[PDB]
């Protein structure tokens, strides 16, 4: 069922995952459509910042070997120190906003392993499987 | 059964307007412009046909306003002539007796404010009677002062038309028909495409078109509506018609330091061959080409009608006569010597009297005016007449046609009709026998 | 054989598909290479609009799980109401321009299922294949 | 071991490949963060040129069926005329700068086959494997 | 009688009394894709190779 932009924002993370694309589209949006003038360089600046805003994180997903995004798995195990809750305590009983409230503390820390571990090791390995 | 298959890079497009930008080599207003490629590319497209429409081609509109913008920007940093608006004390100039030149200029003098804001200086300058008007020796006034302020064009900047190329941004294509035939709109059997347009010179002129492109095959007649005499007619020639115009006046430039700081270039003295400026046209050539034009006209009005050519309805000098720029000087010529003929049912050379103005108004725009500095020495130049701006005038045989203009978007359109801009849509889908596995 | 930009535009859709890349390159093109001034913000605006113009649709191909574009298959069946012709009547006897002339009527309609169906279902499913 | 931006620049191509991501991140960088004014359109222009600079080549990697970049293989064989050295003479005894010094001569030439061969042939083929 | 020397060459503008002319340390940065290289070699002829970059 089509809910609308951010229509699942007020639901559990499990439920919300159903309709990530409805949001995804408008994360970059597009369209929009005497010189200078007020707004003359503001629509300019804003529309630029939108593009940068998008790609800055998209590239990270490019690095984190997935690309086929919205959702993908890794080979990095979850450290229990990063909010030790059960799946039903998390996915079936918590919104994404509530999630960030806690996990945001380890953002860069988790990014470290995502930015690396697998990306490093998945490769070489393959290069070696190509030996024969 | 067939499935939805996704394709990208599909060679399709829709007619759409975007923001074009220039290119030209490496004077007028062009410097801040991307140099052209040394190898402009093209490709004829076989089996590709579609309609053009020069009468709704918004490339013209952009070009027009862009040229205007350039004009203004080139004047802002130049010297304003605000303090020239004073009472002038003027007298006749005794040209070689008795009087063939009719004077046309006055030996005007006036108390002028100088760099020493305080003590003024009685100075003088030669002005054309087309620039000044009697108040109420006698008192005269610079004509512009009743309408707006006037700015002196810098002596360094020129007005020489420079070939400009237009390019579309990625995702947009420049389409160009190579069909030698064209009614002004409709399908073209032979369509190609280019990176950018050919070099087009921004030549400003009325009535006559100068230094444009040539037509192939026969003379081309293009009009939004031939039958509607509220419209007009574009005529493109096949062969360049030489015109040679001259201003035989080795005059000087008594520049006056009407500062502070900023300098004004007044008119010094006029010496040499005191003859009226004029243009030389090869008469037999004109007659021959005109005939070729009439042939076309015959082909859209009948094999039993009469064609007459006459001058304009009169009125505003800018429309009445042929206006054009040569070397910074602005000429107004009486084209009655050309447009005076007729054709039935089925050296020699021509001299065209011209006048010189120093205060001019661009593109029918009121609210501002520009002062041309006098150009020192004898001025003479030559150009190619490449088309006509004609209008259509007891309607069962004889029809009369006459020169016009005014709207200079006409000039740009006379060239840009060969081009159109479309927006490519890379994404497409189609039915294909394929079921996709995990 | 290298034809040139849009060199296959005047051929059947089957034939044209041979050289989609020759076009693809110049869809974004690149290169190109007293303040303000005319052209001063026009080359700016235009070059920006090119980037947006490109990515706006590229993201759709990102959503429509392919990425390896120019051509890819889906798991959405073709509805016969969308111009019922045979393959030889379509692919071997019609240009892309002629194709759009008809199919353009159902553009957003088809996009609906492309934007969704598979993208929704392909996933979850996988998540379930990862159970063991 | 984290070296830093371009930290492996002064090492053999084999060694340098270890930490390509450390460089990759800052190839686009991001962040950064009376009208006009000097710098007013310079930060603008520069930040734009960064985006273009990036994508212009990224698209090529999009065309060259890899996407999962930093490293990927092809089905194009190496022509011996393109600097005939041994692997130990290349990978274990040469920096990337030294490499370009030579191979730069055949850049566009190699791009020809990369831009094409595989991209052309890998496909069609698949379309044919989808027959059943 | 005397004259302001500038008046024979051009107009002259008064600098605002609020604005100063104190030199302020400026840093220059390159956009992404470009690098700022800096030799630390205490020796330098004005041009040539630097052992320590
Ligand atoms: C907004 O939050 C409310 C709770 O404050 C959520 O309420 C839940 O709404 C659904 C739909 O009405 C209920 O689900 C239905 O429950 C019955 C019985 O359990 C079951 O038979 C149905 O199959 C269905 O699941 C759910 O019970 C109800 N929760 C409670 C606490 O009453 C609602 O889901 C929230 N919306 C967002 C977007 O998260
Ligand atoms: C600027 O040129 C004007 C002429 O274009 C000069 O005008 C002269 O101005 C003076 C002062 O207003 C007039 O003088 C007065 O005339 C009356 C009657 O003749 C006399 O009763 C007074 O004693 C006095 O002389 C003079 O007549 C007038 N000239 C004319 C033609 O109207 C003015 O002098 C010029 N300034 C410069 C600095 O030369
Ligand atoms: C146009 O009006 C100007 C004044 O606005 C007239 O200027 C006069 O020009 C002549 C020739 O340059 C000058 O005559 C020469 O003056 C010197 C010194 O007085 C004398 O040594 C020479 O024998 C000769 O006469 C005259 O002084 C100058 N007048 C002024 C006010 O500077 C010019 O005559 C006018 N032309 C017409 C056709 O009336
Ligand atoms: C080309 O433009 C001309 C004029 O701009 C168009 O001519 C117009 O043609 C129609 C049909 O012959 C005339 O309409 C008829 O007028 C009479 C009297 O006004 C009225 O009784 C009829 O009911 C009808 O409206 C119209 O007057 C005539 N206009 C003029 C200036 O003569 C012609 O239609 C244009 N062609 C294109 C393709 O648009
Ligand atoms: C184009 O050439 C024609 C002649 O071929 C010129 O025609 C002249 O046009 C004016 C305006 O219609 C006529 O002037 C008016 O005449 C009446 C009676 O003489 C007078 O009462 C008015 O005050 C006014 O002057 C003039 O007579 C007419 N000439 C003839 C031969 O009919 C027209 O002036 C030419 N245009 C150009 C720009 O030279
Ligand atoms: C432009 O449209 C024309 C038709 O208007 C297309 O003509 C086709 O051109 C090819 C190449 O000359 C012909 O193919 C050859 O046909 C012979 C006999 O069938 C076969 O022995 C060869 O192996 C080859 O296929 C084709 O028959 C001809 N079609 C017709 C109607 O004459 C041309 O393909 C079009 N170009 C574009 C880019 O689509
Ligand atoms: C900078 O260039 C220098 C050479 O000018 C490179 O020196 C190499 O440094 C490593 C680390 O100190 C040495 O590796 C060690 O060698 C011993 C014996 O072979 C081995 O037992 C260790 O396992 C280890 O590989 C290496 O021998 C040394 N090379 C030479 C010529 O002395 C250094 O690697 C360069 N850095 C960059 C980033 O490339
Ligand atoms: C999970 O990450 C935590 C830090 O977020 C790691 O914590 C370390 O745990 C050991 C054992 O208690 C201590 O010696 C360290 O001092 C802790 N580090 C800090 C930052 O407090 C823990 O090692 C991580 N587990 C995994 C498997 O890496
Ligand atoms: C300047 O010479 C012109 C002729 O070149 C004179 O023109 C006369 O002007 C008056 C007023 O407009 C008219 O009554 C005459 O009919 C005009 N003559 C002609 C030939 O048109 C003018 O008088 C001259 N001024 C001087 C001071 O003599
Ligand atoms: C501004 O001055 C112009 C002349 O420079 C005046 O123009 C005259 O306007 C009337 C009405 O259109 C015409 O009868 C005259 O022939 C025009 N003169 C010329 C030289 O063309 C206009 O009247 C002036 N405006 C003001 C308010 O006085
Ligand atoms: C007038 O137009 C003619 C085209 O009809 C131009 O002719 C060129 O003349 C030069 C000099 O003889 C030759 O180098 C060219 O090859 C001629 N072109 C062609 C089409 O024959 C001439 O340049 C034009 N003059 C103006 C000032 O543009
Ligand atoms: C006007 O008459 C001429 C002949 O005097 C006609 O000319 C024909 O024009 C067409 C088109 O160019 C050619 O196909 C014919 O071969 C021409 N005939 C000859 C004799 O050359 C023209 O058709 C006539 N127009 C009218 C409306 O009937
Ligand atoms: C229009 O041009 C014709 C020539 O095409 C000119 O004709 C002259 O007319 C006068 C008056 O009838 C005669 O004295 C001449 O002998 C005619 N010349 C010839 C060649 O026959 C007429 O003068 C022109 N009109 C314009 C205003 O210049
Ligand atoms: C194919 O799509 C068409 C609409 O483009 C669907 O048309 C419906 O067809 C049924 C049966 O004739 C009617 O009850 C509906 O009213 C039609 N809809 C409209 C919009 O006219 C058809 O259902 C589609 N087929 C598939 C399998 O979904
Ligand atoms: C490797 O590329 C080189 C060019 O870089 C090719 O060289 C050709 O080699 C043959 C045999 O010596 C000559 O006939 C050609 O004239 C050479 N070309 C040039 C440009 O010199 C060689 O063919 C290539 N090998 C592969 C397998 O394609
Ligand atoms: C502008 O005024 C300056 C002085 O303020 C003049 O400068 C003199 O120029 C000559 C020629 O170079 C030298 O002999 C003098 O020594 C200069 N004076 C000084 C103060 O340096 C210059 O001549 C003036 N220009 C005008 C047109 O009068
Ligand atoms: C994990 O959930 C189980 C029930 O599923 C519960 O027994 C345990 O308390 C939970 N974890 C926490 C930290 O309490
Ligand atoms: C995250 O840690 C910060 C201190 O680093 C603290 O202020 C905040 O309460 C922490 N959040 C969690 C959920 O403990
Ligand atoms: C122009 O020549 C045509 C014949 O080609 C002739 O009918 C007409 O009289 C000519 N005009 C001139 C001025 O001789
Ligand atoms: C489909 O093509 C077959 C021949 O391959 C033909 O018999 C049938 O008429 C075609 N479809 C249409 C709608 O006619
Ligand atoms: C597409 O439908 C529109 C009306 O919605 C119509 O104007 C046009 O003719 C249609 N095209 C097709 C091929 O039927
Ligand atoms: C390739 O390396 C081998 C040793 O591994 C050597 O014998 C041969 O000379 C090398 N290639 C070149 C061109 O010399
Ligand atoms: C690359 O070839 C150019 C000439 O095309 C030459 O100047 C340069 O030396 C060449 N480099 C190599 C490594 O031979």
């Amino acid at each position: 069922v089509f809910l609308g932009f951010l229509g699942a924002a007020g639901s559990t993370m499990g439920a919300a995952s159903m309709t990530l694309t409805v949001q995804a589209r408008n994360l970059l949006s597009g369209i929009v459509q005497l010189k200078l003038t007020v707004w003359g360089i503001k629509q300019l600046q804003a529309r630029v910042l939108a593009v940068e805003r998008y790609l800055r994180d998209q590239q990270l997903l490019g690095i984190w070997g997935c690309s086929g995004k919205l959702i993908c798995c890794t080979n990095v195990p979850w450290n229990s120190s990063w909010s030790n809750r059960n799946l039903s305590e998390i996915w079936d009983n918590m919104t994404w906003l509530q999630w960030d409230k806690e996990i945001s503390n380890y953002t860069q820390i988790i990014y470290g392993l995502l930015e690396e571990s697998q990306n490093q090791q998945e490769k070489n390995e393959q290069d070696l499987l190509a030996l024969d | 059964n067939l499935w939805v298959t996704v394709y990208y890079g599909v060679p399709v497009w829709k007619d759409a307007e975007t923001t074009l930008f220039c290119a030209s080599d490496a004077v007028w207003a062009t410097h801040a412009c991307v140099p052209t490629d040394p190898n402009p590319q093209e490709i004829h497209l076989e089996n590709v046909t579609e309609e053009f429409n020069m009468w709704k081609n918004n490339m013209v509109e952009q070009m027009h306003t862009d040229i205007i913008s350039l004009w203004d920007q080139s004047l802002k940093p130049c010297v304003k002539l605000t303090p020239l608006c004073v009472t002038l004390q003027c007298t006749n100039v005794t040209n070689n007796i008795t009087d063939d030149m009719r004077g046309e200029l006055k030996n005007c003098s006036f108390n002028m404010t100088t760099e020493l804001r305080d003590k003024k200086q009685k100075v003088y300058s030669l002005f054309y009677r087309l620039d000044v008007v009697q108040i109420n020796n006698k008192e005269y006034r610079l004509i512009n002062c009743n309408t707006s302020a006037i700015t002196q064009a810098c002596p360094k900047v020129s007005f020489e038309p420079i070939p400009i190329h237009y390019c579309a941004p990625a995702g947009f294509a420049i389409l160009k028909c190579k069909d030698k035939k064209f009614n002004g709109t409709g399908p073209c059997p032979s369509v190609s495409t280019v990176q950018c347009t050919h070099g087009i010179k921004p030549v400003v002129s009325t009535q006559l078109l100068l230094n444009g492109s040539l037509a192939e095959e026969e003379v081309m007649i293009r009009s939004e509506n031939i039958t509607n005499n509220a419209k007009n007619i574009l005529v493109q020639f096949n062969t360049p018609v030489q015109i040679n115009c001259t201003r035989p006046n080795n005059n000087t430039r008594k520049s006056i330091r009407i500062g502070p700081g900023q300098a004004f270039y007044a008119t010094g003295d006029i010496i040499g061959d005191i003859r009226q400026a004029h243009c030389n046209v090869s008469k037999a050539t004109w007659n021959e080409t005109l005939g070729k034009v009439v042939k076309q006209l015959r082909k859209h009005f009948g094999n039993n009608t009469i064609i007459r050519f006459a001058n304009s309805s009169g009125g505003d000098l800018e429309v009445t006569t042929h206006s054009f720029n040569c070397g910074g000087e602005f000429f107004y010529c009486n084209t009655s010597g050309l447009f005076n003929s007729t054709w039935i049912s089925n050296n020699d050379s021509i001299t065209l009297p011209c006048r010189i103005k120093q205060i001019i108004n661009m593109w029918q725009r009121i609210g501002q005016a520009m002062y041309a500095p006098p150009i020192q020495g004898v001025i003479r130049c030559v150009s190619n007449i490449t088309g006509l701006i004609l209008t259509r005038d007891t309607n069962s045989t004889t029809e009369t046609f006459r020169p016009g203009g005014g709207d200079m978007r006409d000039n740009w359109r006379s060239e840009l009709y060969k081009y159109k801009v479309v927006k490519i849509e890379p994404l497409g889908v189609a039915p294909t026998r394929c079921k996709r596995r995990v």
